[PDB]
RNA sequence: CGCGGGGGGAACCUGGGGAACUGAAACAUCUCAGUACCCAGAGGAGAGGAAAGAGAAAUCGACUCCCUGAGUAGCGGCGA
RNA sequence: CGAAGCUGUUGGGAAGCAGCGCCAGAGAGGGUGAAAGCCCCGUAGGCGAAAGGUGGGGGGAUAGGUGAGGGUACCCGAGUACCCCGUGGUUCGUGGAGCCAUGGGGGAAUCUGGGCGGACCACCGCCUAAGGCUAAGUACUCCGGGUGACCGAUAGCGCACCAGUACCGUGAGGGAAAGGUGAAAAGAACCCCGGGAGGGGAGUGAAAUAGAGCCUGAAACCGUGGGCUUACAAGCAGUCACGGCCCCGCAAGGGGUUGUGGCGUGCCUAUUGAAGCAUGAGCCGGCGACUCACGGUCGUGGGCGAGCUUAAGCCGUUGAG
RNA sequence: CAGGCGGUAGGGGAGCGUUCCCGAUGCCGAUGAAGGCCGACCCGCGAGGGCGGCUGGAGGUAAGGGAAGUGCGAAUGCCG
């Protein structure tokens, strides 16, 4: 196009606001009976309630609050067969994931649903579904080791 | 394009079975173009703002006016509001649109006729009226307004003041003026970027 | 300034992938009874049928 | 304001972008740029005393600051200031020209 | 006798002394803070710096400035 | 060094138009008697720095520094680490609380030695303090410069007119209003009223409703002069009905303003509740208050879409990327 | 054509003026822009907008969309 009435594809609106006037809703606020407003405003998150805010509960998860850190066990994860059914070449735990989808892993656990093309995909921990899908129906690897 | 060596060209590769989405074209283009403008706006108030003389007259009574903090809620230069503030909000994006945009435009500007040369000789790639010999012997003249890219520093100290056109060097994006204009030329299909 | 999720709440509760507010009620932990004969058991973990789906928000940065 | 204008008396000549005619300029100073070369129509209606020419008022004057000037061109078009590599008295000694170094 | 050095300089350095209000919709533990201020030597840099480290890896490799890690790990009427 | 024409005609004045000439790695701007590239300073570009001197890089580079393998065999940073309590910090309010300084006493060792992987013994792994130096890559700003979706001087820096001055204060210190003739003062000569003042003709003058509390100059306020109006009278005061009186429209009617009369409880708050002797409003001008940062949420035009986005940097950037 | 129609808060729809952007090496303008006194014509439902005279004496900004210290009777507000 050019410089002609570029009116921003239909719905555009800057939807600002304003101080006030004498045309309608404008120049009011809205409330009073409930005393909100503060030069240094409440916040305003959910601090209200003034009733233990349904927080008369208790901490159950005991997997935190120590001092240095938490538990540390190399990327524990999984997988499905329908996500890469695509091609193969070799289906290497880095050919894929190291390049593409999913992050790190010392322990790759295989699984899912589907029923695609199986063949010697390297793994560090399998699921039995794969086992029967590759017991005269496909090929498999070994595991970590170091 | 020429007559000296070749005589023929043209292409709509990019993606011709589409090239029809003006909607998004509008929105984004406009936004970045703004950005740049050195935004260094001031602010005055907060608590003290240049340590104020330290309060004044009492209250209950005072000089008739329940109020007495030299925050200065009246002086023309005292305790107001933070409209500006240095950060003039710096937002931007990638080539996802750098390409797509220049495409439909020029492609449509080709539905009007643009030109493309890619590489040539105008003369002593320096003098104003040398390239003039390339204005009336090329075809172009006062009206439609044109733009062109050539990365040789020769053309740089040559095009100097470009009344009617652009004159570029590296890799910018001045569709701006071209939007309100037309005519063009490029530096190799390579420079447009593969 | 960046807003930091409440570890407290995160130190206890869980949201079921689809916006739900559930955790283990309040009564059977230790069992303030003593006598020993009925009740002791009978309980699990529910949600909050009104405003909790609003609370979840302050925990959408850690999950 | 950069303290930088033009020549002096010697010869000089006015133009006619406000008055008319021409003359050998009289006393062009420097500071605010100003100067008055005999011509133009001016005179102050000063106080009537004996110290002055007697009657109140005065006489001669001009006034201006930026451009609006010219030099010596009886027949030829109009140039400005020439050059050299090894010519006249040492290498300098100019005074406006027709076509050479002097005229 | 020699140089110092007192003394001055707008922020910005380092360090040494170093509060309270306001929050928690009371308040004493926590907050603002090691902020504000006061003192001190200092240089355009200062200050900091060459490993008696990190931290789990058959590892990295002076100290400093930004980027993220994570606002997670955790401190905590683990409440704010 | 700096680039590159005028001329005529109306026009106060030409930077007004036209018929055509022009330089241009220099058509950034600033200005000259009315909205100029070619007209004063400049603007791309490059000459260049000193004698004075003076701040520093590359170059060169001087005193100051730089081999190894094996057997003998003693020596290497203390009231120090290591205990403890009283610990500050570290995210760490003692908590299972390790590591640095330790304040207080106790108190070793020297390489088959000595600190640590957050208590303590058993395997493993990195370092050698108790002497100290050490630039860069970093912070900051009066002021130099640019530029500012910086403001245009009741803004703004507190103040651009001599203010940190008037003034106040005991001190400490507190702290002010006040920009603007014109293009050029070219600034009123002279005579008449006359105390100097202030006036008037007249003059310089495009304009003195341009003249010195001088740009253009409104509002609260101030009447000379003008028209409609008033002494039988009950009034939030304006209204509308008709009608009347002086203005323009040939006309049809358009004004102004009231005569009688029907009509007439105002307002901004506050609130089961108002017209309101329950608040506030001396009056006009001007100044006056929910933006923004970053973060979060749910919508929206949207691109791509199992894919979808890159932080700070290195180059490039008048400017862009 | 049935319909609807006071409506404080409130939450929806549009628009209205008003200062800085680019369109501005574009265009109106001393055969007046900005300001202002007058209007009892032309459009807006209004928000406002035009247009014409007169005073007034150097700048202004299309359509357009881009930003928003703005939409000001007062607050014994602040100033003159």
């Amino acid at each position: 196009d050019l410089r002609p009435n570029p009116g921003a594809n239909k719905r555009r609106k800057r939807v600002g606001r304003g101080p006030g006037s004498g045309h309608g809703k404008t120049a009011t606020r809205g409330h009073k009976g409930q005393k909100s407003r503060s030069g240094g405003l409440k916040d305003p998150r959910r601090f209200e309630g003034g009733r233990s805010t349904t927080l008369m509960r208790l901490p159950k998860r005991g997997m935190q609050g120590q001092v240095p850190g938490e538990i540390k066990r190399p990327r524990y994860q999984g997988v499905n067969l329908k996500d890469l059914a695509r091609f193969e070449g070799e289906v290497t735990p880095e050919l894929l994931v190291r390049a593409g989808l999913l992050k790190k892993g010392y322990r790759l656990k295989i699984l899912g649903e589907g029923e695609a093309k199986p063949l010697k995909v390297v793994a560090h921990a399998f699921s039995k579904s794969a086992l029967e899908k590759l017991k005269a129906a496909g090929g498999e690897p070994v595991l970590l080791e170091a | 394009i020429p007559v000296l060596s070749p005589s023929g060209r043209r292409e709509l590769a990019a993606d011709l079975p589409a090239e029809i989405n003006p909607h998004l074209l509008w929105e984004v283009v406009r936004w970045q173009l703004a950005k740049r403008r050195r935004g260094t706006a001031s602010t005055k108030t907060r608590g003290e703002v240049a340590y104020s003389g330290r309060k004044i007259w009492p209250q209950k009574h005072t000089g008739r006016a329940r109020h007495g903090d030299i925050g200065a809620p009246i002086f023309v230069g005292g305790g107001v509001v933070f409209g500006p503030k240095p950060r003039d909000y710096s937002y931007t994006l990638p080539k996802k649109v750098r390409k797509k945009g220049l495409a439909m435009a020029v492609a449509d500007r080709a539905r009007e006729g643009k030109l493309l040369l890619v590489e040539a000789f105008a003369g002593v790639n320096g003098k104003t009226k040398e390239f003039l010999a390339w204005a009336k012997e090329a075809g172009l003249d006062g009206s439609e307004s044109v733009l062109l890219v050539t990365g040789n520093e020769l053309v740089r100290r040559a095009a100097r003041n470009l009344p009617w056109v652009v004159t570029l060097a590296p890799e910018g994006l001045n569709v701006y003026d071209i939007v309100r204009t037309e005519r063009l030329v490029m530096d190799l299909d390579a420079w447009e970027v593969f | 300034p960046k807003m930091k999720t409440h570890k407290g709440a995160k130190k206890r509760v869980k949201i079921t992938a689809s916006g739900k507010v559930v955790a283990m009620k309040t009564g059977k932990r230790h069992l303030n009874w003593q006598k020993s004969g009925k009740e002791i058991r009978q309980k699990g973990r529910k949600f909050v049928l009104a405003k909790p789906e609003a609370e979840r928000i302050k925990l959408l940065l850690p999950y | 304001m950069r303290v930088k204008m033009h020549v002096k008396k010697g010869d000089t000549v006015l133009v006619a972008s406000g008055k008319y005619k021409g003359r050998v300029g009289k006393v062009k100073e420097v500071l605010p740029k100003k100067y008055a070369v005999i011509v133009e129509g001016v005179n102050i209606v000063k106080k009537a005393v004996r110290v002055s020419p007697k009657y109140p008022q005065g006489g001669f004057i001009e006034k201006e600051a930026p451009l609006h000037a010219s030099k010596v061109r009886p027949i030829c078009p109009a140039c400005g200031k020439p050059t050299r590599v090894r010519k006249k008295f040492l290498e300098n000694g100019k005074k406006i020209r027709v076509c050479a170094k002097c005229g």
